[PDB]
RNA sequence: GAUGUCGGCUCAUCACAUCCUGGGGCUGAAGUAGGUCCCAAGGGUAUGGCUGUUCGCCAUUUAAAGUGGUACGCGAGCUGGGUUUAGAACGUCGUGAGACAGUUCGGUCCCUAUCUGCCGUGGGCGCUGGAGAACUGAGGGGGGCUGCUCCUAGUACGAGAGGACCGGAGUGGACGCAUCACUGGUGUUCGGGUUGUCAUGCCAAUGGCACUGCCCGGUAGCUAAAUGCGGAAGAGAUAAGUGCUGAAAGCAUCUAAGCACGAAACUUGCCCCGAGAUGAGUUCUCCCUGACCCUUUAAGGGUCCUGAAGGAACGUUGAAGACGACGACGUUGAUAGGCCGGGUGUGUAAGCGCAGCGAUGCGUUGAGCUAACCGGUACUAAUGAACCGUGAGGCUUAACCU
RNA sequence: AAUUCCUUGUCGGGUAAGUUCCGACCUGCACGAAUGGCGUAAUGAUGGCCAGGCUGUCUCCACCCGAGACUCAGUGAAAUU
RNA sequence: CACAGGUGGUCAGGUAGAGAAUACCAAGGCGCUUGAGAGAACUCGGGUGAAGGAACUAGGCAAAAUGGUGCCGUAACUUC
RNA sequence: AGGACCGAACCGACUAAUGUUGAAAAAUUAGCGGAUGACUUGUGGCUGGGGGUGAAAGGCCAAUCAAACCGGGAGAUAGCU
């Protein structure tokens, strides 16, 4: 969602705020929505856990304010403006659990490890 | 190519989870050549066809005389097509609210947009802006012009100088069509269909392909 | 800004092209001495079909 | 068009909800879901209730979670997310419908409110 | 450019006008006949209307709110009384726009605006 | 007797020596990716850090982040950071006043548009009797972007590593148009809460003012972040290029005759405008068929009687609108307002009763109030006429005809 | 460095990225001791840099309330030419 | 100029308040010598804004923001 | 106690918008600095032009200041327009 911005982390290894600084997905992307890649830098961290303050990686977004909503047009939407980083090259999660609800955008055959942990939805 | 009747709010059909459906539901009642434009005479193909009959007690004369064969009817508006084999009706011999569409296939709704009035360069065309931190005499509005200098400034008769936004024909074309109603003709589409309340709309078939 | 040269008279009176005029002489009176406008007459001494408050 | 336009509408949404609601509902309400390949089921949904009321779209009930982190659905009324009919908490609408309060702890809706 | 059914008109702030027509519409109770503006006329339907059909049987959560949107109990009563049951068998429509025009220290439009009345008297029905 | 500097913003328009996408030739071209040259201007062609910068370097995107012209486009359009006023200072120069193709802090950006030009939009008159309509389509404009994935096919190709062509299927980024049913914003005309205070005699209940006093929520409408659809296929003729057949030149040769392919370019296809298309076009329907006179007589000029179709005017109005224009309705009526009902939004009024010392609470009660909304209703206002517009339509010729 | 031309010096720090900033070095084009030198708590509508909060400054504008702009009646300018 | 400017001293009510602040009012004085409609672009003065939150820009300019009494509690440094 | 602190009157003018043929030949609006002091203000008096006054800017000396205004020498001179 937009550069700059603040996210958190809903699964760990380094954790807290961490910004946007690049909505990927061509030109002028504007925002970048749950289910989106997104270029973060650690900005808080854990004394430990192999991130740190200053680093650079890519990052979906599991949750964020202005809400998901299709079908009939439900719309959760949460307050609760996720992240959860990803190793750079192999767009694998990085991170051994993962905290918080996520959803069915990222129900897809592609992140999958994230929709089989924080036993929700 | 098929009739053309005024619409009337829209809605959503919620069922196996779409409510994406957004309906337009817009009433197409009795067509009615009422004239039949052909090569010799009449100038081209062409086929009348005034798919309405709103009663219209006080009427202009010749209008009032434009109907002639059985019942007569009178209706107001007057659209046709072109080539097919339409029938030699008159405000006789209906056509039908079930043109042959089968389906699913897409039709093309065609209204009049809706007027805003006359509107800035802002609204217009999504090109403009400005900021805010001096000079609040050309503040966030007021454009700068056709660039050029000495070539005189033919100002090359567009960019998007502020004028009336117009009520223009829109066509929005493409646009599946989910139900149709036989007897209680609504026709319901998805979405778009310009205009509002009951804008004369005309619905045409396929043509976008 | 300002005119560069002076307009002529052929200007402004074709500038002047619409003086526009009314006055259509439409229905005044229905029951007085011709007075009335298109709807209301002589208020005070007016009324539409039957005198309204007050008359002569 | 007086009954044969929004007609359509009225023959549609033609459910049994509740009829009423008082806040603090956690009912499940059960919304199909899917999920997809096989597997129908359905899961609810914890509740506290704020919405709207109109459209034949009611299109709401905000329904605002505590688990883990927070909040809604617009869950209007129709279909492949169904009943939601269940009310097990009771009310203490005070400021009733549009209750933006939006807050996490000992701020509760003293329900009971019989 | 072009807007739609914003019911009512403006004229000065938003407080002016639902602070004048305080004045106006309790004026035209005092009498039968005024001299306003076009304009202002068909306005001051809107505000004179509720205030003949708000009396019925006044139960004082009524003559409450007559004396709310009027504020004066001077004209409140004939609202009720006197004013309110000489139509409480009409529907709407207890008010004439009886046009005019020129008003020469401006020209512009005038119109009377007022409403059936007569004498107190009572009898029998008839027809 | 004044043509305002650089950079930025806004908004552009053209070129082609093309950055991406499109089509080709050669390659030291297996494939994938490239190298180079030809053709091609339809469309597209980045956000930031540092600096006044243009530029540049750097971070990270992208199909790509083109070069250039347009007073190094653009100040009667914005800015005023750079750079030439007056203040002050450092370094340096000078005995000094002062100075610098050095640095540093501070430092008034005017103009109501007549003409051309534009964007919109009306009034005349003309199209040859006058009207109401529906078209034709000469022309004119808009639009033309492209990612990723899967199938083909893990196949052709390859030692592996890797990995197509052609063709098809889905989903996106940016852009454009429409529209409020959804999600939401607003909603100072709807409801509520509450602070201070003045008043309505007082309690109670209300009202004015204090940013709508502060604030909570919200109808319609308008709206984007919301939703729906579009940049296509298909044709004609081509560019480069590739070719058939075939002389000049017994052969050969894409050219000399003739033929065949061939790109986002060109013509068309799609959307809008469009007969002032003075080359003023077409079709359908409506209305007018009373008398005389003076001329300088085919030119008319003029009087009375007539005035239609229609238009306009006025009024009630509108999702239409600056004003004009345009749409609906005018008693044979729903066109506005009001009134009835419902919806909605607020949140359980007022009054009365009871509990509590009291604040307050409970019951009456999900009450009271309620807009631009939906369904309906002539209660109010849309009056009977009047106005303009006529009275059968020029000559010549061709064809058809009681 | 209010003094450095080369110059965005070189190293370190802050930053995803810092021609500015802070700490060093010294190669001071062209610091330097009352045309004062180096420090200095406090003060400053003083120059430069960073942060939290905050937000329509901005992504990208939407709606709304008023004073003009528009229409009518009255009065009635301007530069320029 | 019947000009939103300038001009010395005196007097000093109620509720609220630290108060000659400020708000609503007394006594008292006024609505400011063109008005009536409309409800476009655009200009001026304001209110509210989804998600983001300085990405704006020369610079956070302008906005938004903080804001009271009492009490707890308060760093480098210091001429104490 | 204090050229002490927050802050009205009063005094002053750091910022932005508006105005720029203005309401106004320097102001209005929202902020802003001082506010027992080198303070602020009424009345009257004293310094005169190469002269005055100046916490110093060539600032001020009646909308005039690197030499005031008025009258004179005066029809200065103008190889310039
Ligand atoms: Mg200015
Ligand atoms: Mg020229
Ligand atoms: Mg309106
Ligand atoms: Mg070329
Ligand atoms: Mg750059
Ligand atoms: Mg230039
Ligand atoms: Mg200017
Ligand atoms: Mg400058
Ligand atoms: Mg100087
Ligand atoms: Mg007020
Ligand atoms: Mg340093
Ligand atoms: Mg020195
Ligand atoms: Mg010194
Ligand atoms: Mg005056
Ligand atoms: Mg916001
Ligand atoms: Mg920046
Ligand atoms: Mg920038
Ligand atoms: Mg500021
Ligand atoms: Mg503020
Ligand atoms: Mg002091
Ligand atoms: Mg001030
Ligand atoms: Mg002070
Ligand atoms: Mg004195
Ligand atoms: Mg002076
Ligand atoms: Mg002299
Ligand atoms: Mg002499
Ligand atoms: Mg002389």
């Amino acid at each position: 969602i937009q550069e700059q911005t603040m996210l958190n982390v809903a699964d760990n290894s380094g954790a807290r705020r961490v910004m946007c600084i690049k909505v990927l997905g061509g030109s002028h992307r504007r925002y970048a929505g749950v289910g989106d890649i997104i270029k973060i830098t650690i900005k808080e961290a854990i004394p430990r856990g192999k991130v740190k303050k200053g680093d650079v990686l890519k990052a979906v977004v599991v949750r964020t304010k202005k809400g998901v909503r299709r079908p009939d047009g439900s719309v959760i939407r949460f307050d609760g403006n996720a992240c959860v980083l990803l190793n750079n090259n192999s767009e694998q999660p990085i991170g051994t659990r993962i905290f918080g609800p996520v959803t069915r955008e990222l129900r897809s055959e592609k992140f999958m490890k994230i929709i089989s942990l924080a036993p929700e939805v | 190519m098929i009739g053309l009747v005024g619409k009337k709010v829209g809605m959503t059909r919620i069922f196996t989870e779409d409510g994406v459906s957004i309906p337009v539901t817009v009433i197409e009642v009795e067509a009615n050549r009422v004239t039949q434009v052909k090569d010799l005479a009449n100038d081209g193909y062409r086929a009348i066809q005034v798919t309405t009959g709103a009663k219209k007690a006080n009427r202009v004369t010749k209008p009032e005389a434009g109907h002639f064969a059985k019942a007569g009817v009178e209706a107001g508006r007057g659209l046709w097509e072109f080539r097919l084999a339409e029938g030699e009706e008159f405000t006789v011999g209906q056509s039908i609210s079930v043109e042959l569409f089968a389906d699913v296939k897409k039709v093309d709704v065609t209204g009049t947009s809706k007027g805003k009035g006359f509107a800035g360069t802002v609204k217009r065309w999504n090109f403009r802006t400005q900021d805010a931190t001096h000079g609040n005499s050309l503040s966030h509005r007021v454009p700068g012009s056709i660039g050029q200098n000495q070539t005189p400034g033919k100002v090359f008769k567009g960019k998007k100088m502020a004028g009336q936004m117009g009520n223009e024909r829109v066509t929005v074309q493409s646009l599946d069509v989910v139900r149709v109603d036989a007897e209680r003709n609504l026709l319901l589409v998805k979405g778009a269909v310009p205009g509002a309340t009951g804008s004369d709309l005309i619905v045409k078939p396929a043509v976008k392909a | 800004a300002v005119q560069q040269n002076k307009p002529t008279r052929s200007k402004r009176g074709m500038r002047r092209s619409h003086d526009a005029l009314t006055a259509v002489t439409s229905l005044s009176v229905d029951k007085t001495s011709g007075e009335k406008h298109l709807r209301h007459h002589i208020t005070a001494d007016g009324y539409y079909r039957g005198r309204k408050v007050i008359a002569k | 068009s007086n009954i044969i336009k929004q007609l359509e509408q009225e023959q549609m949404k033609q459910d049994v909800p509740s009829f009423r609601p008082g806040d603090t509902v956690e009912v499940k309400v059960w919304v199909v879901e899917g999920s997809k390949k096989r597997l129908q089921a359905f899961e609810g949904v914890v509740i506290a209730i704020r919405n709207r009321g109109l459209h034949s779209a009611f299109t709401v009930r905000k329904i605002s979670n505590g688990e883990g982190v927070e909040r809604v659905f617009q869950t209007h009324s129709p279909v492949v997310d169904s009943i939601s009919v269940k009310r097990r908490g009771a009310v203490r609408k005070a400021k009733l419908y549009y209750l933006r309060e939006r807050t996490g702890k000992a701020a509760r809706i003293k329900e009971r409110l019989n | 450019m072009r807007h739609r059914k914003s019911g009512r008109q403006l004229n000065r702030n938003s407080s002016h006008r639902q602070a004048m027509f305080r004045n106006m519409a309790g004026s035209l109770v005092r009498h039968e006949i005024i001299k306003t503006t076009l304009p202002k006329a068909k306005e001051l339907r809107r505000v004179v209307e509720p205030l003949i059909t708000l009396a019925k049987t006044d139960s004082v959560a009524n003559r409450r709110l007559a004396f709310a949107r009027t504020r004066d109990n001077e004209i409140v009563a004939k609202l009720f009384n006197e004013l309110g049951p000489r139509f409480a068998s009409r529907a709407g429509g207890y008010t004439r726009i009886l046009k005019c025009g020129f008003r020469a220290g401006d020209n512009a439009p005038m119109a009377y605006i007022e409403l059936v009345d007569r004498s107190e008297k009572a009898e029998a029905a008839a027809e």
